[PDB]
């Protein structure tokens, strides 16, 4: 019996440019088990069309998981990513760096 | 260069919510082509890549036989396993196969695998020889002996030097456009100032597939390789990949050096200068 | 477009003889085969399974797998009238057989001392009715249908004596009509053994 | 094209 | 501690609009893969449900016809109004759980035939013929043959008796049946089988040979309008002693 902590992500498909459609992506990899809470924040508030990959895994057995959603950024408005898992001890938050 | 079918199954147990939930879900090198989810409505294989679609009907109809047989198989796995680590009717649990074959440029077999793993540990997994058995503990002893006496690896050897080859390459003629592209790395450079004796200078790597990469750094027309931190290679959503591995070294004006980019198509090893 | 195909028969092959059954199927994914046996009112019986390219022998029987072609073969070597029988070739198309139609295989015995000849039996109950019985022929003997009016005549079936070691064939025919010996019963024939005291 | 055969219950 | 797989009823007789009920039990493995199969004369098994330890995985759905799984090792097969469309033979399978070589062993079958009318059936007379005295001078062999004639449908399951008790070797039983009336479509049929011995084993009055002729026909309670008996599942028997000269 494992359980590993899970390695998060937040990042967009194409190079953000305020105006332009565009992809909000948290991947969030090596953990374990497979139930997992992911979200992603518009300044604060969830977001309700979001999509998620087919549940796969590593050489190591933990899982990856990709979490996504159509949106248009601008520099006034701040994104993040919720997760949540038995492995944390409270859920943890990352903003969406535009350049990282 | 090489390529690889790799297919994926995970299974978990619901105490008293019904069956277990099973996802099975099949790629061709860093491609995702079926899927199979217990959940879905459709209750069939799906295709997961243009290709695939033009396999018909009875094809279809025989892969969401088979996964189901593995759905169920995996069910039945989950209270054995119970029954074997001496664990109560509650709590979930997890199951997990995985199995694929290799082939080299030549399209020839290079290796095949197929490992199971239970709770995220390693259960039993076939070895690099398609004959013998690595038996994790005890428990696993127990499966050893009639997977031995059923001569699996034997089933398995058949399957994984033969037909998933076949099969490897029929996709891969099938699904040239797709498959046997090369995507080479859309290069970047960026720097956001933070004091001036200690910025930062970022080196992307966007767009590429296949997912190898190497990219690496060399200073002062020299080279090395400790301290630099790296991402781990993550999907764009698209089909392709991204990577980065930014600059920790910053001294005021950086001094000379350059990304060493290294990816299957670009004809030559790409680097980038940093100049305004 | 058949799934799996197999020639119907029969087949006739020599007692002693190698019997080879063939089978073409069209599933590419079909990654193991299976060959039965199938007696008149019983159900298929399993002789062998494969899943890989080449030979596998298991006494008498031999499978052979060539997916290139995607071709199964069965050869039964040393052939007996038992052996008769209807062949299915099945395929596992994902989770489930898939069957072919079957080959119908007859293997002849061979008769070693001919004594060809057409007898007289009555009933035992108190009644004039009678039968008609051509054994001790030939496997060369083709016994015709009586096409011709009323009159019944059976097919040949094999006769085996297990202690006296000695096979025959024979053949019934009847009618109800009076005026009905058998002299004449069976169309064709060769010059048997006619008796009347 | 999923393996056909060799996938037994542990 | 082995496998066997087992199904009932062996053969029925139906007619049309009845419900259907087919059974099959298996000892020796659990959690196996059950099959369902139908047979047409001439043609290979075609397959009407496969379920796996948990549920069905088959997608096909034969008409009239449903399965259903009460317990591990049984598997049930039924209709709840036969159409004549489901003559056949009702082959059972398993095979062991998963994707494996084992297993993939059928029952004894289940054969059924419904019909549109129940008048037609009837069982089979059954006579037995004596050797032929020329035959006997000839070969010092003796052929008992026994006829089995009108009966309707045709499954019939013949076997010879000696001092009571059953004889396979010396047998030879037609493996199918003619038609009394070829050109009739609900024709009548008769069979033929042969017994041979030696002619002083026949030739010995001490001895005792029955034919006996297990016929499948009709259920007590099926519906019945004619004169004669209900013509019902039976065994219809002739014999004959030894007769010195």
């Amino acid at each position: 019996m494992i359980q590993r902590t899970p390695k998060i992500q937040v990042y967009s498909r194409h190079p953000a440019e305020n105006g332009k459609s565009n992809f909000l992506n948290c991947y969030v990899s090596g953990f374990h088990p497979s139930d997992i809470e992911v979200d992603l924040l518009k300044n604060g508030e969830r977001i309700e069309k979001v999509e998620h990959s087919d549940l796969s895994f590593s050489k190591d057995w933990s899982f990856y998981l990709l979490y996504y959603t159509e949106f248009t950024p601008t520099e006034k408005d701040e994104y993040a990513c919720r997760v949540n898992h038995v492995t944390l001890s409270q859920p943890k938050i990352v903003k969406w760096d535009r350049d990282m | 260069g090489s390529h690889s079918m790799r297919y994926f199954f995970t299974s978990v147990s619901r105490p008293g919510r019904g069956e277990p939930r099973f996802i099975a879900v099949g790629y061709v090198d860093d491609t995702q082509f079926v899927r199979f989810d217990s959940d879905a409505a459709s209750q069939r294989m799906e295709p997961r890549a243009p290709w695939i679609e033009q396999e018909g009907p009875e094809y279809w109809d025989g892969e969401t036989r088979k996964v189901k047989a593995h759905s169920q198989t995996h069910r039945v796995d989950l209270g054995t396993l119970r029954g074997y680590y001496n664990q109560s009717e509650a709590g979930s649990h997890t199951v997990q196969r995985m199995y694929g074959c290799d082939v080299g440029s030549d399209w020839r077999f290079l290796r095949g695998y197929h490992q199971y793993a239970y709770d995220g540990k390693d259960y039993i997994a076939l070895k690099e020889d398609l004959r013998s058995w690595t038996a994790a503990d005890m428990a696993a002893q127990t499966t050893k002996h009639k997977w031995e006496a059923a001569h699996v690896a034997e089933q398995l050897r058949a399957y994984l030097e033969g037909t998933c080859v076949e099969w490897l390459r029929r996709y891969l003629e099938n699904g040239k456009e797709t498959l046997q592209r090369t995507d080479a790395p859309k290069t970047h450079m960026t720097h956001h100032a933070v004091s001036d004796h200690e910025a930062t200078l970022r080196c992307w790597a966007l767009s590429f597939y296949p997912a190898e990469i190497t990219l690496t750094w060399q200073r002062d027309g020299e080279d090395q390789t400790q301290d630099t931190e790296l991402v781990e290679t993550r999907p764009a959503g698209d089909g392709t990949f991204q990577k980065w591995a930014a600059v920790v070294v910053p001294s005021g004006q950086e001094q000379r050096y350059t990304c060493h980019v290294q990816h299957e198509g670009l004809p030559k090893p790409l680097t980038l200068r940093w100049e305004p | 477009q058949k799934e799996v195909e197999q020639n119907s028969g029969p087949l006739s092959v020599p007692e002693g003889a190698i019997a080879s059954l063939n089978c073409t199927y069209s599933f590419l994914g079909s990654q193991s085969f299976f060959w039965y046996r199938q007696y008149s009112g019983k159900s298929p019986e399993l002789i062998m399974f494969t899943y890989r390219e080449g030979d596998k022998e298991d006494g008498r029987f031999t499978a052979q797998l060539n997916k290139a072609s995607q071709h199964v073969s069965l050869l039964i070597r040393d052939s007996q009238p038992s052996d008769s029988a209807t062949y299915l070739c099945a395929v596992n198309d994902g989770g489930r057989l898939t069957f072919g139609d079957g080959t119908t295989l007859t293997v002849k015995p061979n008769i070693q001392n001919p004594d060809p000849a057409v007898y007289q039996l009555r009933d035992s109950k108190s009644s004039d009715k009678s039968v008609c019985l051509f054994t001790d022929f030939d496997s060369q003997t083709n016994v015709s249908q009586s096409k011709d009016s009323d009159v019944y005549i059976t097919d040949k079936c094999v006769l085996d004596m297990r202690s006296m070691d000695f096979k025959s064939n024979s053949a019934v025919a009847w009618s109800n009509k009076s005026d009905f010996a058998c002299a004449n019963a069976f169309n064709n024939s060769i010059i048997p053994e006619d008796t009347f005291f | 094209e999923l393996a056909g055969i060799g996938a037994l219950t542990v | 501690m082995s496998q066997t797989i087992h199904q009932w009823p062996a053969t029925l007789v139906q007619p049309v609009g009845s419900p259907l009920s087919l059974e099959c039990t298996v000892e020796g493995t659990s959690n196996p893969n059950l099959y369902w199969y139908r047979q047409a004369a001439g043609r290979g098994p075609q397959l009407l449900f496969y379920w796996g330890p948990f549920g069905q995985i088959s997608s096909e759905v034969p008409q009239n016809l449903s399965a259903s799984r009460p317990q591990d090792r049984q598997f049930i097969l039924s209709s709840k109004k036969l159409l004549l469309s489901d003559s056949g033979f009702y082959l059972c399978a398993w095979s062991e759980t998963g994707l494996g070589m084992g297993g993939w062993q059928f029952g004894e079958g289940s054969r059924l035939t419904v019909l549109e009318d129940l008048k037609n059936v009837f069982p089979p007379e059954v006579a037995v013929f004596e050797p032929s005295e020329a035959e006997i001078s000839h070969t010092q062999k003796a052929t008992l043959v026994c006829l089995a004639t009108g009966f309707y449908p045709d499954h019939v399951e013949l076997s010879w008796w000696v001092n009571g008790k059953e004889v396979h070797s010396g047998v030879c039983t037609d493996p199918q049946p003619l038609k009394e009336q070829p050109a009739l479509n609900d024709s009548r049929y008769a069979l033929s089988s042969r017994l041979r011995v030696s002619a002083t084993f026949w030739q010995d009055p001490r001895n005792h040979f029955r034919c006996q002729v297990q016929f499948y026909g009709l259920s007590e309670n099926d519906e019945w309008t004619q004169d004669r008996a209900k013509p019902v599942t039976q065994i219809v028997s002739a014999e004959a002693w030894g007769r010195a000269d």
